[PDB]
RNA sequence: GGUCGGGUCGAGCCUAGGCUCCGUGAGGGGGGAGAAGUCGUAACAAGGUAGCCGUAGGGGAACCUACGGCUCGAUCACCUCCU
RNA sequence: GAGUGGUGGCCACUAUUAUUGGGCCUAAAGCGGCCGUAGCCGGGCCCGUAAGUCCCUGGCGAAAUCCCACGGCUCAACCGUGGG
RNA sequence: GGUGGGGUAACGGCCCACCAAGCCGAAGAUCGGUACGGGCCGUGAGAGCGGGAGCCCGGAGAUGGACACUGAGACACGGGUCC
């Protein structure tokens, strides 16, 4: 099945209605890549991405990091340390607005 | 400890020319130092140079001709765009076409004049005049 | 707007495609909702007063409109707020003249004189297409209007095709497909008002819009958005364009 | 001391923090941003003020000058604070009386403060009962209500 | 206390060591009264 | 300079640049591997084996022959010992430093006031922790390995 | 009265100071506690944009569906259980997901009676 | 932010009392009979702006730079400050005296319509001079080359009569 | 629309507890200017006991004394180490 | 010069805040000494990748405000049409 | 944060019932100070430094604090209720 990403679907199926592969959730907007740095809450992960910001006065760079909370479907079940792809969705909780759609490199 | 082989080589050359030395040895060699030396030779700032093989990273033997006012590395290695060379010229050079800035591009190492003719930017690594 | 819809428009905030002197007065006409959108149309008062010059003041422009002297796409229009947009035909029968509304090379709206015969047809790009009750097809055009076709015809119309329509009778007479070798006229963007032929079509994932490469007459290739490319012919234009 | 640091391409945050840290050593910057002058100004940021005269006095000039400088004690209308103000001109102190209202402004010394051989006085009289003092000292005009 | 070696110079001032002793004597009195 | 004392001593070896073994060296690779195994079984360190091979058998370093198995690399004493299963379980420099630290700690139990020697123990344990960081990074030590003197 | 605008807390735990009054378009309404009764009772709510909602306050009948697609209108006896709230079953409160007993057996409610005005259920075998 | 504020068209000296500058400016003021310093300063600023455009265009390259380069040359020759075959480098040799020679006051005096600079100023202010059929009363107006030779007495002026007493005295010079 | 029952939300008000701020305030303390009312002469020359740092005790006041340190110490004789 | 002086504020003066571009033996200023965590800075060669970086091209960053030429108020200030 | 509901024009700890221990922080949380944001404006060779009343676009308010009726749209400056 395709959801417009162009990536392979997960190995097995799930019953989560909040899953974009086997449920009714839709993805639309930005797609980010990052690293998991926390997986304690049920079906929730924290994803961190690094980037450089340019300081015009000092003509030099500094490193900044972006942290995003995302929903973790049971068929994927990402864990701390691996690379993930996440896609934007409709509000799911107070802080959750993305869903994990693929593990790129297991830790 | 050693951090930057190219900076040592250029500071060594500028120290040696100020007291009239006719040749120098550049002790830790590398490919980038070789490309910089080729560009310097093309514009007439040095004479012949040769690679000498130890069991280590190699040595360069370079002939000097007393034609260098000054030469030095540029740290940090600032990126530059293809139509932005003038302000860097005013930063490092004494008149409008006096000397060369040495630039690392994805087409190789070259003077800023050749790169400006090709229409490309890159990273500044050295100046010689 | 603290509590309700806005009903006013300052001259300095008017759309950039109008030919209007932006500092001469405080207020401009706030156009009425209608066929086109705000970026691709202009109120009729500026056509009567500012463009053609048939009236000096708003009061005598309104008297001209109320007597029924101006036709838009073959129908009498009396509202001075009525929006007039891309590919419409403006007709004055008491003087016997006709114009087509088209964008400039700079993106501004202008009037292009045409023949009396060509004034009977309006090209309409197919913006959307849907099923409707009774299992029929509704076509939704670029100027906001709609048409119905039977289920047997469903393979002769798709989005981005152009339909030449006889106005004001609203009768179909020709379907022009969107494909390689078709003749197109650009309506928005940096390459606005350039025209030519279709070379290639490209698509992307996750809802980013699709792009087209176009060869002009002098042999140069340029790109634009697919939805900015308005089909006007097979291999020659079917309407008169500057 | 070695080479000035940090020079690295990816050391922007530390360089910015260094500049911010040592900028607080500049007394001009610190006074402006902390608004210290506003906290203690009896004129409350104004260029001029109005007050009522309570008494006349005389201040000795500093060494090695000699002479007596004529001044007044003034109570400001806006907040009730009392300040000393100089009366410029030859014979100017004769045009002032107790219970009169005056307009004062800065005396014009370095750093917006006092000047000359009279430190301690920061202000000068410009108007007396709404008439320019310079005119009165020269002539050309008369002080009203006797 | 912090070091100010310029204060040790003698032109136009009394000896810093004894100034320091006087300051410490004054600080003891304040700390005693703060306890009552 | 020296890591802690900041001295600038220069003594060391001066190896000439050469590719092949010299003409006067008659030993083959098989003899050299046999000699290395015999010396290791006699109980010598990897540094000591090379010293004996240089001094007594006229063999300048074994890093003059190509590896008969892998043509991408030259021969070393540790690689030869690995090929037969007699390689050290802990890297030798770490082992020697740990051994020095154990002897010094029991001296300090009987001499609690010997403070100058205690700073030497502190410097040695700094060296040990630098090496353990490096070896864990490379995978030559398990991730759970820890250095504890009470062991 | 009932405000549904935004939380007064940041995710870090810090407090938020409101910067405007409550807007009318942000308000909620009282919940409909749909009871089991002998007779039905519903009311009509005028909603945003001049729309309507049918709110069921007391229910006496249910539409019960099978896996074959046939439906029957039957009367409701009582609420056996409701996982939404621990004491709804004691009070006979009907919501989506509640288990009801009818003359033809137990069923699970699939409708939102506070929003739709009717009770629809699937028959449990 | 802040809305637009209309700014001065002339620049003042960086120091009011420098002896050499005072002497030079006094000579210019006497020679061309200007009314005050700011008038002179106005013309100085015009000159500076021209040079600043040439300095920037020499060190530029591209497509808009060329259009600007030819527009600057065309405007300068329309005003009559450069000959028809001048190049960009010639912009850097212009002096303040070149600009003052283009004032309508100066040109009225040069053609022989007045006897003195002061008389030319009064003739302009009172409305006795026409430029290409139009009466202009600003002595500082800079005359274009294409209209320089159509500058005469106004056809309704007393001076447009060769027997007028004041005109005969002007002609006697 | 009145009257009563129940549920629930709620500005304001009262009492007590804790912090916080402005206004006066007996008494106590050093700081800065002034010009000299007073007692001495500590710093500068070997300043008439070389000066100064750390710590501690003592004295109207500058200051004195003890242990460890620095030269930012004069003079003469002798010795050592250099160019 | 129809203006010209006084008072208060910001920028410049000032390389007295220093990326460009400052200082620390005797003038303000190197922690009494050392070990080490994060951060910053890191030796030579070969192969891969393409995140940083460079080049080309699609969609955007309202108008007013700024620069240039031409045109309309006597010229100008101001206003319009085009280019940036 | 999860599961099951309610409510809303609509997604949502927006609010409830039940189950877990999570969430933010020396790369500065929390708390305190000051302030409507931007297009732009002043100054300087430039790098920069300072300001953001007047015109345009967005936000908020109608003596202070709460709360409703009508309406497509308001909890309404020249409409309603309480303190
Ligand atoms: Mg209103
Ligand atoms: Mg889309
Ligand atoms: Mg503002
Ligand atoms: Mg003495
Ligand atoms: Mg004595
Ligand atoms: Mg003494
Ligand atoms: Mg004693
Ligand atoms: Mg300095
Ligand atoms: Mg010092
Ligand atoms: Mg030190
Ligand atoms: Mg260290
Ligand atoms: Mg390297
Ligand atoms: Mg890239
Ligand atoms: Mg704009
Ligand atoms: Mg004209
Ligand atoms: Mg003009
Ligand atoms: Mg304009
Ligand atoms: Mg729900
Ligand atoms: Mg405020
Ligand atoms: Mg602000
Ligand atoms: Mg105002
Ligand atoms: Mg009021
Ligand atoms: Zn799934």
């Amino acid at each position: 099945r395709d959801i417009g990403l162009r990536i392979q679907p997960p190995a097995e199926k799930c019953d989560d209605p909040k899953c974009p592969w086997h449920g009714h959730l839709k993805i639309h907007g930005r797609v980010f890549e990052g690293i998991v740095v926390s997986d304690k809450p049920r079906k929730t992960v924290t994803v961190e991405r690094q980037y450089y910001h340019y300081l015009k006065k000092y003509e030099r760079y500094e490193l900044r990091r972006s942290r995003i909370h995302a929903h973790n479907p049971p068929c994927i079940n990402a864990k701390v340390g691996d690379r993930v792809l996440i896609a934007e969705t409709r509000p799911l909780s107070k802080t959750k607005h993305f869903v994990v759609v693929a593990v790129l490199e297991r830790a | 400890t050693l951090l930057d082989p190219l900076a040592n080589a250029l500071s060594h050359i500028t120290n040696s020319e100020r007291v009239g030395k006719r040749e120098v040895y550049i002790k830790p060699a590398s490919k980038l130092i070789g490309e910089v030396l080729r560009v310097m030779q093309k514009y007439g700032y040095i004479g012949e140079f040769e690679f000498i093989d130890d069991g280590r990273a190699g040595v360069y033997r370079v002939q000097l001709l007393g034609k260098i006012n000054k030469a030095g590395a540029i740290k940090p290695r600032f990126p530059v765009k293809a139509r932005d060379y003038e302000r860097w010229e005013k930063r490092f050079l004494p008149a409008f076409e006096f000397g060369i800035l040495i630039v690392s591009t994805s087409q190789g190492v070259m003077s800023h004049k050749e790169a400006r003719e090709k229409g490309i930017g890159g990273r500044l690594i050295a100046y010689v005049y | 707007a603290r509590k309700g819809p806005k009903r006013h428009l300052k001259r300095l905030a008017a759309p950039t495609s109008w030919y209007i002197e932006r500092k001469a007065y405080k207020w401009a006409v706030r156009p009425r909702p209608g066929p086109h959108n705000m970026r691709t149309s202009i109120p009729l008062l500026y056509i009567v007063r500012d463009y053609l010059g048939y009236a000096k003041t708003a009061r005598e422009a309104r008297k001209i409109l109320n007597e029924g002297k101006f036709l838009v796409d073959g129908r009498v229009r009396k509202d001075y707020k009525f929006p007039v947009g891309i590919m419409d035909v403006v007709s004055i029968p008491e003087t016997g003249e006709h114009y087509r509304v088209l964008p400039n090379r700079i993106g501004k709206l202008i009037l292009h004189p045409i023949s009396e015969e060509e004034a009977n047809i309006k090209p309409l790009r197919i913006r959307n297409k849907r099923m409707v009750k009774g299992a029929k097809i509704q076509l939704n055009f670029h100027d906001g209007t709609n048409h119905l076709i039977p289920l047997s015809e469903k393979d002769n119309y798709f989005t981005s095709y152009t339909v030449l329509m006889k106005v004001p009778e609203r009768e179909i007479l020709e379907v022009l497909p969107f494909e390689k070798g078709a003749y197109v006229f650009v309506t928005q963007g940096k390459n606005v008002a350039r025209k030519g032929r279709i070379v290639e079509i490209k698509k992307f994932p996750m809802g980013w819009p699709d792009v087209v490469t176009i060869e002009d007459e002098e042999g140069e290739l340029f790109d634009t958005l697919k939805e900015y490319a308005f089909v006007v012919g097979r291999d020659k234009p079917r309407i008169s364009l500057p | 001391p070695g080479k000035k640091a940090p020079n690295g391409e990816f050391a922007g945050r530390k360089l910015k923090l260094k500049r911010k840290k040592f900028r607080w050593s500049d007394i001009r910057y610190k006074r402006r941003v902390l608004r210290l002058k506003e906290k203690s100004d009896p004129l409350e940021g104004a260029p001029q003020a109005r007050g009522i005269v309570l008494e006349k006095i005389a201040v000795e000039a500093k060494q090695p000058n000699s002479g007596m400088r004529k001044a007044v004690r003034v109570q400001l209308i806006k907040n009730g604070k009392v300040v000393t103000a100089f009366c410029p001109g030859d014979g100017a102190i004769k045009f002032i009386d107790e219970h009169d209202e005056v307009i004062i402004e800065g005396i014009g010394g370095p750093k917006g403060g006092s000047m000359g051989d009279i430190p301690g006085i920061r202000y000068k009289v410009v108007k007396v009962n709404r008439v320019s003092l310079k005119e009165l000292v020269k002539g050309r005009k008369e002080k009203p209500r006797r | 206390m912090k070091r100010r070696p310029r204060k040790w110079k003698k032109k136009g001032r009394m000896r810093w060591k004894w100034i320091k002793k006087r300051i410490r004597r004054l600080k003891r009195q304040r700390k005693k009264e703060r306890g009552l | 300079a020296r890591m802690h004392a900041r001295k600038r001593g220069k003594s060391g070896s001066k190896r000439p640049p050469r590719t092949a073994p010299p003409i006067w060296l008659e030993y083959t690779v098989e003899d050299i591997e046999n000699l290395v195994v015999k010396l290791r079984k006699e109980g010598y360190s990897t540094a000591m084996i090379g010293t004996i091979l240089r001094d007594q058998y006229g063999i300048p370093t074994v890093k003059l022959f190509r590896d008969p198995d892998n043509p991408n690399r030259k021969l070393t004493i540790t690689r030869i010992l690995e090929k037969h299963g007699l390689a050290p379980e802990i890297p030798e420099d770490l082992m020697f430093l740990i051994k020095r630290a154990v002897n010094l700690r029991k001296h300090l139990e009987q001499h609690p006031k010997d403070l100058h020697s205690m700073r030497g123990l502190q410097l040695i344990e700094s060296k040990i922790r630098r090496l353990v960081k490096y070896y864990k990074r490379k995978g030559k030590l398990p991730k759970d390995w820890r250095y504890d003197p009470e062991q | 009265a009932i405000w549904q605008g935004r939380s007064l807390r940041k995710p870090s735990g810090g407090r938020i100071v409101l910067a405007r009054k409550k807007r009318k378009r942000e308000l909620g309404r009282e919940p409909s506690n749909t009871r089991v009764a002998e007779q039905d009772k519903r009311k009509i709510i005028r909603t945003y944009g001049g729309n309507k909602k049918v709110r069921l306050t007391a229910a006496a009948y249910a539409n019960v569906f099978d896996k074959s697609g046939k439906g029957r209108k039957v009367r409701i006896i009582r609420v056996i259980e409701n996982p939404a709230n621990r004491q709804f079953a004691r009070r006979n409160i009907i919501t989506k997901g509640a288990i009801i007993e009818t003359e033809i057996g137990k069923a699970k409610v699939t409708s939102r009676p506070g929003q739709d005005g009717v009770v629809n259920a699937i028959l449990l075998e | 932010g802040d809305p637009k504020r209309q700014r001065k068209k002339y620049e003042t000296p960086p120091h009011p009392w420098i002896k050499e500058r005072l002497d030079r400016e006094r000579v210019l003021m006497d020679k061309y009979e200007l009314k005050n310093k700011k008038e002179l300063w106005k013309h100085e600023t015009q000159l500076k702006n021209f040079r600043r455009r040439a300095r920037r265009l020499l060190a530029a390259r591209g497509k808009q730079a060329e259009i600007e380069r030819e527009q600057l040359l065309a405007r300068l020759k329309r005003l009559g400050l450069l000959p028809e075959d001048a190049v960009l480098d010639d912009v850097l040799s212009l002096t303040i005296e070149d600009i003052l020679e283009r004032r309508l006051q100066t040109i009225v005096y040069k053609k022989g319509l007045a006897r003195t600079m002061r008389q030319a100023r009064q003739l302009i202010v009172h409305g006795h001079i026409e430029v290409n059929g139009q009466i202009i009363r600003s002595p500082s107006y800079l005359v274009l080359k294409e209209e320089e030779d159509t500058i005469t007495y106004a056809r309704t002026s007393p001076f447009a009569n060769p027997q007028h007493p004041e005109r005969m005295m002007i002609e006697k010079a």
